């Protein structure tokens, strides 16, 4: 299934390297990761804990931090920012 | 352990 995500969570994909418009559901969590993973906003220490305070991702997942392990937040998100084609 | 191991366990 194809999304289109919405300006605020396409501006992050792009950012992560994304040069797609349209995205599976698969492709979304990728550049996800890859952002996170270059903008080094998990925790350095307990690394499945993802600190996005004062970064656009938090603005997105209103969420100061999550953990991997709990990802609802995340879940929720993509729901609210990803239009279904 | 790592971030990167982490996310891959991530269900989509």
């Amino acid at each position: 299934t194809q999304v289109h995500p919405r300006a605020p969570l396409l501006q992050i994909l792009k950012v992560a390297g994304a040069q797609e418009e349209v995205f599976t559901v698969k492709e979304v969590m990728h550049y996800l990761g890859q952002y996170i993973m270059m903008k080094q906003l998990y925790d350095k220490q307990r690394q499945h804990i993802v600190h996005c305070h004062d970064d656009p991702l938090g603005e997105l997942l209103e969420v100061g931090s999550f953990s991997v392990k709990n990802p609802s937040p995340l879940y929720e998100m993509l729901k609210r920012n990803l239009v279904i084609l | 352990e790592t971030f990167s191991d982490l996310w891959k366990l991530l269900p989509e």
